[PDB]
């Protein structure tokens, strides 16, 4: 699916980057990135949904021989230097129960709210259930999109982990 | 995980401290013997082949 | 902390190669998006730097200027034995 | 940590210290200092140790070679 | 020009050159639009276990059971005389077992005539 | 690597001025909240470029589906402070 | 060899009389001590071993198998106590009374002056096993593996009767001493390659022999922690043991039999060892594993050659306390997921640091990590297969290559990873799990400062 | 390699191999050669601790040249000029190693000229 | 004698007993960093007193300190070798692990597990003397394997990234296969001779010592990466910058040349090892470079830049070059080990970047990084009296002058040049040009710490190198004669190097767009090597076992 025009930017900006590194310089790249988005333009204006359709074969099959043989990747994105280099260093929250009771009296603070952040993960419990079941189309739920709370004082459904996600930098 | 090397570290060490104490104590005073030739008439033990006490004294009690 | 950023028309391609593209474009009948965008790369205390040549020479003038006196010194330590 | 000694900019030459810039000349400029320091007095190590002889030009007589009658 | 790659097992074809994606149909969309409310629904369903505060233990999952299960393939499928497999299949594990039958055995029954005429060094071995 | 530390108010000039060199936009008519779209006449083409800058800016890749939601100026910081979970 | 049997029986009362709550403690506490004076058997003598009386004694070799064993019952009661604390009161002692006579057994089996005692305590061995395996399964899947110990008595335990009945009436007794001298010259003949037969087959299955041990990968998934550790740690061990012994009489017709029990394990080695690579369960990939390290002490024994002896008695010491540990480390897992599955829990070193020290120890020597007696043995042997055949190194070559690569996959696989999200139940580790473990690992190296206790009787 | 070229590019009979060079007579018309003596005798070699192949005419130049190291220490500037006298006294062999395949070298070109009129 | 032997044993033990102290005891926590380092420190000291007798004295002392094992007619001890190699090889090891050791106190500030990281760091260097100084194979056999397990732990510092676990275990997997060859060597030994001391193993001068040796030839295909065997030390660089710089720059990648040179007088006679060997680095000392001239990362092109350099060294050793091939050992380890420091200081600045084309203008906002980077490259491209040229203008006189294979000779000089090409198109991207970093800018090495680091391990390249020279004595007749061109064909080609690389790097300023190759992409992707051989052959083994 995500239809053709999407798949028009899934290569525009990922073409760019081993043309970013074919460039190197700076200069060169904003040069010939004016020239990939010339081409661009070329086509831009075409609004054929054939030939918009057939736009797009021979451009797949112009960029694979012209990919780069070392690609540049970002850092913290999948495959970079630092993918996941840290998560060996990341800690879930969910094992704060079984924290040893002196080990607790140094962060007598901390704790206090939790209780009250839990709290809200407990009550509002039951309401979230119903709160899904009129957004709930038979058959499956189409999707899996989530709605926020209707109300004040409660929160939208699935929400406990992601909201209590460890931090990037565990150190 | 911090707790159980206490106990690791303090029960070897219950009785390992006197063990190396008990040896070195021994050696200093007691030491060892030095090889003898055999007086005719002279058989001995067992555990009177043997240099090193503790070496010496097993044979006697136990085997 | 509170990180001053200066002003954002700084950031120029007069007298840089940054133009040089936007004069080229003139034939191409385009200009660059981001003209100003990449202005730094050549603009803020980054305008002259030593080429390779350089690089190997960094810093030869002293060693240059105090080599000659060291060897010299030489004869200087052994004319008079 | 002395209380960020040394404030980042964005789009610029850093912030940097003349103390780091000295120490940098000193081998840099010293890096050449021992090449040609040396270079003086172990000239034959980058010109040759002793030459060494084109062996063409060499005689039977020296290598006491009859000649094809002899 | 650009001899289009050769789809092999060990390399799996770029998404956007195979013919079948570019043009999404009712024949297409029917499928997509499934799998994701199915795969919803588990999400939906997991979602619930996962979320719940109640729960202090590990899922069975129903999924991974039946993965584990049917590696322990031990008698239920297969017939005793299905040539197709047994014959062949039964060489990949008797096969190579003959070949070292006679690959060692040569060299000793090779190596014991030249001790037996001294025909092989051993003059400084001993460990044996 | 001592700290690089990071805070939304000093965050929010670097995705604004990053629109702050744009040679598409006038600089005063643009707001914090302002749609890209209709607010400042654009297009999601025109939106890819902007998006990248910030690849550039701050270094770190971008989801294709979430970049195109990010029509708004504090979308895109919510976006960046809530991906690496700063909160002051 | 009394001195050690009457204490043993000595814990049923203490099993028994004993308070509610002290069953544990008062079995540990002396079972623990016996194993102290369990070390005055290594008083061994250069030319002769210890002849006691006409009804045990043992020699060099049969001393570390013994220490191992009354070593190991403590180990297996310590692991034992989280699965049955639920149990009833009475069942408890049940259990703990079939250990003792385990051991009983063991300790009198491998001191036995007399084969044919030695082959009764051998079929005894068996039934306190199976009560293990069977009254207090982990599995109700009803395998119907009887024909596997059918086929057991049918290849192995009743032919193995007969042949010792014909030794005896021929040559005139089966006490080993006696053989020693009265030991014939054993000519080629179809009897004899059937007598040949009634010696080994019965000791193959135990090791157990590549092909014929399909047994062994679903005894463990059903045997408990209990059960499972002596299973590997003992009676494996078994086989071995008369091996060495019986295989005294069988000479020169061991001089070609050997060859297909020989090439079996010498690809078989291999065989298991990439299907490790594929297992699904913890205690699966072990059971396979532990038929790698099994199957390089048959080629050992074969060839009886001064090193292969040497170097087998240490394999199965190491691979004992090694597998053991392994199943008690694999165990530990089990008691928070109840799970064997491997994949089923990952990242395990994020929330269980101690436990991560215990698995890298445990895998290092797994793979015969140096100067460790896992190598030193197995490094033993790999010369002597040199001297019977130079082309062999090129399996064992391959044999520690997997060995080494699944060996520290499935430590890569569960604590060098990420946490599974949804468990929700890794509690810290606990005294006991950790005690256990370090009483593992611990001697393990300590035999290797002094390699002169686990050396067999040719040193 | 000139000497590499000429000899299988070109005829290869003419050149000497080097393998088995030496390969004709010490006396091919060679008379009243002088012997290569030795200062330093089985003796001084041995208690010298010398590599066999560090060991050879030029070797008793060598023995002087660590002489003068030990007794260096600390230092190590001390002995540089020996050493020249060492190896140039090397560098004189090396020049005798090209110098003895000559020899061989032109016997068997000489030779290939009379052999080419015995039979011409 | 006792001063001189006593005062060595005590490097081995001094090293271990902060080791002693992470096992034990609580006493004072958030110092044993520091502790380390002063023991090395420390034991540089007592590394550097055996260095004077050694040298005035020449006295290579075998200590037999133990009975450990006694079979049959065998014996086995906890000995050293206290001789020319461990008295000059460990002083290099402890001034680099010296630098490296101040450098990772800062820069693993990151870590929470930091007094972990030195609980193995520790470890590793204790092994690798004990094998330097093994006398025996068994004892040098824990060695080989306290080397392959240590990096095991250190190469997967950080478990969670999958590059780790897989780089770390095809590391392991390629160092267990050399080990084969290892035993192979003890089982020859055993039967055709019978001890693993190699007093005996000498002495008896073997006859047929093809097999024996053959293992060894397997031993370093893989420990030290050699071509075949090699694409584990690339994949090293996927982990920490100063685990690198130690363990696969300086210390545990010199461990297959390593034992040929140890045995040197059995692998004399026979050439069939030599030819395999000569030709075993010639095709790895161009397949590295012929590969690294077009990588295009910082640390994996180190590496590559590190590979060709020791594919290099068993050339030496194919052209029996025993003692003089030993020199290149220690002359690569120091700047190559700072450049992996350097890289350091690129990447702390750069804040986690590391392609090489996301750097430069570092002339003067790196002024200090610029300082050491160009030593060490033309140390290593071989910049006469440097560390470096040493080695590569004596290594190339016997290769050239004595000898040798015809293609032997032919990639020798090929990749020569190119050993320069790279560093030119490194320094350029590092150094020339204006910057290429992000937006924001992160520059700051004012840290007195790194400098001292950087300090102690600046000044050894230039002079440390130098001094080596001067102190060992003699063992081999040099080859000072020969024809001007061969002694100076390396003072040749090493200019055209640069030269060569700066009219390729220059050309590409123009903005003129770019064009695929298939050599462009044949060295870029490593040869296919990896991409290949680290696809099928694990599916082989694992997509098979089921059957
Ligand atoms: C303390 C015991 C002191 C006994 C004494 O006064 O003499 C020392 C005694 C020497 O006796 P010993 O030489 O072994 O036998 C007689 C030889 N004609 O010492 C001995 O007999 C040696 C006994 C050594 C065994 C005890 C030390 C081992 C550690 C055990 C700690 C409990
Ligand atoms: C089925 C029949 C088995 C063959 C038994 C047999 O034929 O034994 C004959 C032999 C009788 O002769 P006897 O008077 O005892 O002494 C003189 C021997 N020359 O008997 C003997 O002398 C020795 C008998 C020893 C006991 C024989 C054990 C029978 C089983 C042998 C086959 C075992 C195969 C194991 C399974 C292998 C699977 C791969
Ligand atoms: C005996 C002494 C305890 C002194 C005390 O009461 O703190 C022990 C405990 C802590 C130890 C010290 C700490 O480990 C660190 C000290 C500072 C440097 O790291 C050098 C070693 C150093 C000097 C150590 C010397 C010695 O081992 C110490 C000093
Ligand atoms: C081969 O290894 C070197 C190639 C050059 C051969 C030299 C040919 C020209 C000069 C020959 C006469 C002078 C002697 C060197």
């Amino acid at each position: 699916y995500l239809t053709h025009q999407q798949k028009v930017l899934r290569l525009y900006k990922r073409a760019l980057r081993h043309l970013e590194s074919w460039c190197i310089h700076r200069d060169k790249y904003r040069y010939f990135a004016c020239l990939l988005r010339a081409r661009f333009d070329e086509h831009k204006n075409e609004k054929d949904m054939v030939k918009a359709t057939q736009l797009l074969r021979e451009a797949e099959e112009e960029f694979w021989h012209g990919q780069h043989p070392q690609p540049y990747i970002f850092p913290e994105s999948p495959g970079g230097t630092s993918y996941e280099r840290y998560e060996c260093y990341k800690v879930p929250e969910w094992c704060l129960d079984d924290w040893h009771p002196s080990e607790k009296a140094m962060y007598p603070d901390y704790f206090a709210k939790r209780e009250q952040w839990k709290k809200l993960r407990r009550e509002s419990w039951e309401r979230e259930v119903k709160q899904l079941q009129e957004e709930t189309p038979v058959g499956g739920p189409r999707t899996e999109a989530l709605p926020p709370a209707r109300k004040q004082g409660d929160l939208p459904p699935l929400w406990w982990h992601i909201v209590t996600r460890p931090r990037e930098r565990p150190m | 995980d911090k707790r159980f090397l206490k106990l690791l570290r303090f029960y070897i060490l219950l009785t390992g401290i006197p063990v190396a104490i008990g040896i070195t104590l021994i050696n200093v005073f007691i030491g060892e013997a030095e090889l003898a030739e055999i007086p005719e008439g002279y058989v001995p033990e067992h555990w009177e082949y043997f240099k090193h006490p503790i070496s010496r004294w097993i044979a006697r009690t136990f085997f | 902390s509170k990180m001053e950023l200066p002003d954002y028309k700084q950031w120029k391609i007069e007298g840089t190669p940054l133009e040089t593209v936007q004069e080229k474009l003139a034939a191409r009948g385009l200009r660059d998006p981001w003209g100003r965008n990449e202005a730094w790369r050549y603009m803020g205390g980054f305008a002259n730097n030593v080429s390779f040549v350089g690089a190997l020479l960094k810093g030869f003038k002293w060693g240059f200027a105090a080599f000659v006196v060291a060897i010299g010194a030489e004869y200087y330590l052994e004319s008079q034995k | 940590g002395g209380g960020a000694h040394i404030e980042p900019r964005y789009r610029q030459f850093p912030q940097l210290t003349r103390s780091q810039v000295i120490q940098a000349e000193f081998f840099s400029a010293t890096m050449w200092f021992w090449i040609l320091w040396r270079f003086w007095h172990d000239s034959d190590a980058v010109l040759g140790h002793f030459p060494y002889p084109d062996p063409s030009q060499w005689t039977d007589e020296e290598l006491g070679i009859p000649p094809d009658d002899e | 020009s650009f001899p289009k790659y050769e789809a092999s097992r060990l390399s799996s074809l770029p998404t956007t050159l195979d013919p079948a994606e570019y043009d999404i149909s009712s024949e297409t969309r029917k499928a997509q639009a499934e799998r994701l409310a199915i795969r919803s629904r588990l999400k939906r369903e997991y979602q619930l276990q996962y979320y719940d505060p109640s729960r202090r233990g590990v899922i069975e999952d129903p999924a991974l059971v039946r993965w584990t299960y049917a590696r322990s393939a031990n008698i239920y499928p297969n017939f005793r005389p299905n040539t197709k497999t047994s014959l062949l299949g039964a060489l990949f594990g008797i096969g190579p077992l003959v070949f070292w039958y006679y690959v060692f055995k040569t060299d000793r029954d090779r190596k014991e005539k030249l001790i037996q005429e001294g025909k092989l060094d051993r003059t400084f071995n001993i460990s044996y | 690597s001592d700290a690089p530390p990071l805070t939304l108010e000093g965050i929010k000039d670097r995705v604004l001025y990053v629109l702050k060199l744009y040679d598409k936009i006038d600089p005063e008519k643009l707001s914090v909240n302002s749609h890209f779209m209709k607010d400042l006449g654009l297009d999601s083409l025109d939106q890819v470029e902007i998006i990248m800058a910030m690849e550039d800016e701050f270094g770190f890749e971008i989801p294709d589906i979430d970049a195109e939601k990010l029509m708004c100026p504090q979308e895109i910081v919510d976006y960046i402070a809530d991906k690496k979970d700063v909160y002051e | 060899m009394l001195k050690y049997i009457i204490p043993t029986i000595m814990l049923m009362p203490l099993t028994w009389l004993s308070k509610n709550n002290m069953i544990w403690v008062n079995s540990t506490a002396h079972s623990l001590l016996i194993s102290f004076t369990s070390l005055l058997l290594m008083n061994q003598f250069g030319d002769n071993s210890l002849n006691f009386s006409l009804l045990f004694f043992s020699d060099s070799l049969s001393t570390p198998l013994l220490i191992l064993t009354m070593w190991l019952l403590p180990l297996m009661l310590m692991a034992s106590q989280h699965h049955l604390s639920k149990e009833n009161l009475t069942r408890k002692k049940l259990f703990i009374t079939m250990l003792i006579s385990l051991q009983l057994f063991l300790i009198m089996t491998f001191t036995a002056m007399e084969l044919i005692l030695f082959y009764i305590l051998f079929e005894a061995t068996l039934v306190p096993t199976l009560i293990i395996i069977t009254r207090w399964g982990n599995q109700t899947e009803r395998l119907n593996a009887g024909l596997y110990f059918l086929f057991y008595t049918l290849a192995g335990s009743l032919p193995l009767l007969v042949a010792l009945i014909y030794i005896q009436n021929t040559v005139g007794s089966l006490n080993f001493l006696m053989l020693q001298y009265w030991v014939q010259p054993v000519h080629n003949s179809w009897s004899n390659v059937f007598m040949w037969l009634a010696c080994m087959m019965a000791f193959m299955v135990k090791m157990p022999l590549y092909g014929l041990h399909l047994w062994l990968p679903k005894a463990h998934v059903e045997a408990p922690i209990a059960g499972s550790m002596v299973l590997a740690a003992v009676l494996l061990k078994l086989g071995g043991y008369g091996m060495l012994r019986i295989t005294l009489i069988l000479n020169p017709m061991t001089d070609f039999m050997a060859y297909p029990f020989i090439m079996l394990s010498l690809w078989g080695m291999i065989m298991t060892s990439s299907i490790c690579l594929r297992q699904t369960d913890l205690k699966s990939l072990i059971a396979y594993s532990s038929v790698s390290h099994m199957a390089l002490v048959i080629v050992a024994i074969l060839i009886q050659t001064p090193w292969s002896y040497m170097g087998a008695t240490a394999l199965m010491i190491a691979h004992g306390l090694t597998s053991s540990m392994l199943f008690c480390l694999a165990n530990s897992n089990y008691e928070r997921i109840h799970s064997r599955t491997m994949i089923l829990a990952r990242g395990l070193q994020t929330l269980l640091p101690l436990m991560a020290t215990w698995w890298l120890l445990a895998s290092l020597t797994n793979l015969a990590l140096p100067p460790t007696i896992n190598l030193i043995g197995e490094l033993f042997v790999v010369m002597s297969t040199f001297s019977w055949s130079n082309i062999t190194i090129i399996l064992m070559g391959v044999n520690m290559v997997i060995t080494a690569l699944y060996s520290l996959y499935m430590l890569i696989m569960t604590q060098r990873g990420k946490y599974t999200y949804h468990i929700n139940n890794i509690s810290p580790s606990f005294t006991r799990e950790n005690a256990l473990m370090s009483l593992h690992i611990l001697p393990l190296l300590l035999l290797t400062l002094n390699p002169k206790i686990i050396l067999g009787p040719l040193y | 390699g000139a000497h590499l070229a000429r000899r299988y590019l070109g005829d290869a009979s003419v050149e000497p191999d080097p393998l088995r060079m030496p390969t004709f007579p010490p006396d091919y018309g060679f008379p009243e050669r002088k012997e290569r003596e030795m200062v330093a005798t089985q003796q001084e070699m041995n208690d010298a601790q010398l590599v066999l192949q560090q060991r050879d005419y030029c070797a008793h130049y060598l023995i002087r040249f660590l002489k003068c190291k030990r007794d260096s220490f600390p230092n190590f500037l001390a002995c540089k000029h020996e050493r020249h006298d060492w190896d140039y006294c090397e560098h004189l062999d090396y020049v005798k190693r090209m110098k003895e395949f000559e020899r061989e070298r032109r016997l068997l070109q000489r030779k290939k000229r009379r052999e080419q009129r015995e039979a011409d | 004698m006792n001063m001189f032997s006593s005062l060595s044993l005590v490097t081995l033990l001094l090293l271990t007993m902060p080791i002693m102290m992470m096992s034990f005891n609580t006493y004072k926590p958030s110092n044993y960093p520091l502790y380390v380092k002063t023991a090395i420190s420390y034991a540089f000291i007592t590394s550097m007193i055996p260095t004077m007798m050694f040298i005035h004295s020449g006295q290579e002392l075998i200590i037999s300190n133990w009975h450990w094992l006694t079979i049959q007619t065998l014996k086995l001890s906890l000995s050293f070798k206290m001789d020319y190699f461990s008295m000059m090889f460990i002083p290099v090891a402890l001034f680099v692990t010296w630098s490296i050791m101040e450098f990772s106190m800062w820069y693993m500030y990151s870590d929470p597990n930091i007094n972990k990281f030195f609980k193995y760091l520790l470890l590793f260097l204790i092994t690798m003397l004990i094998l330097v100084t093994a006398n025996n194979l068994f004892q040098l056999f824990i060695g080989w394997e306290g080397v392959g397990i240590m990096s095991f732990l250190l190469i997967g510092w950080w478990y969670g990234r999958a590059d780790a676990n897989t780089a770390a275990l095809q590391a392991i997997l390629y160092n267990r296969i050399g080990d084969i060859g290892f035993i192979l060597a003890m089982a020859w030994f055993l039967t055709n001779l019978n001890t693993w001391d190699l007093q005996q193993i000498f002495m008896l001068n073997p006859s047929d010592s093809n097999m024996p040796l053959i293992g060894l030839a397997l031993a370093a295909t893989g420990k030290s990466a050699q071509f075949g065997l090699h694409p584990w030390l690339p994949s090293a660089m996927e982990g920490p910058t100063p685990v690198s710089a130690l363990l696969h720059s300086s210390t545990m990648v010199v461990a297959g040349i390593f034992l040929l040179i140890r045995f040197y007088p059995l692998t004399e006679n026979n050439k069939y090892i030599q030819s395999i060997t000569l030709c075993l680095g010639a095709i790895t000392t161009l397949f590295t470079a012929m590969c690294a001239l077009t990588q295009n990362d910082i640390k994996k092109i180190i590496a590559f830049s590190t590979s060709s350099q020791l594919g290099l060294m068993m050339v030496t050793i194919g052209i029996n070059q025993p003692y003089l091939a030993f020199l290149h050992i220690c002359t690569h380890a120091f700047f190559k080990a700072m450049l992996f420091m350097c890289s350091g200081s690129i990447i702390h600045s750069l804040n986690d970047e590391q392609d090489i084309r996301k750097m430069g203008g570092l002339f003067k906002a790196m002024p200090f990084t610029t300082t050491a980077l160009i030593v060490g490259s033309l140390a290593l491209t071989g910049m006469p009296f440097l560390t470096g040229f040493y080695s590569k203008d004596l290594i190339i006189e016997a290769a050239n002058t004595s000898y040798t294979n015809a293609w032997a000779l032919l990639m020798t000089l090929i990749a020569t040049s190119f050993t320069a090409i790279y560093s030119t198109r490194i320094i350029f991207f590092a150094l020339l040009g204006q910057p290429r970093f992000p937006t924001l800018v992160n520059i700051n090495e004012n840290n007195p710490l790194l400098i001292n680091s950087i300090k102690r391990l600046l000044i050894g390249s230039l002079f440390a190198g130098y001094i080596i020279s001067n102190n060992i004595p003699p063992t081999t007749i040099p080859q000072m004669t020969m024809p001007y061109y061969l002694k100076t064909t390396a003072l040749i080609v090493t200019i055209l190097g640069f030269i060569l690389a700066l009219e390729i790097s220059n050309m590409t300023k123009n903005l003129k767009y770019h064009y695929p190759s298939n050599a462009f992409k044949f060295s870029t992707l490593l040869g296919y090597f990896p991409t290949i051989m680290h696809r099928l052959a694990p599916y082989m083994n694992l997509s098979m076992s089921q059957k």
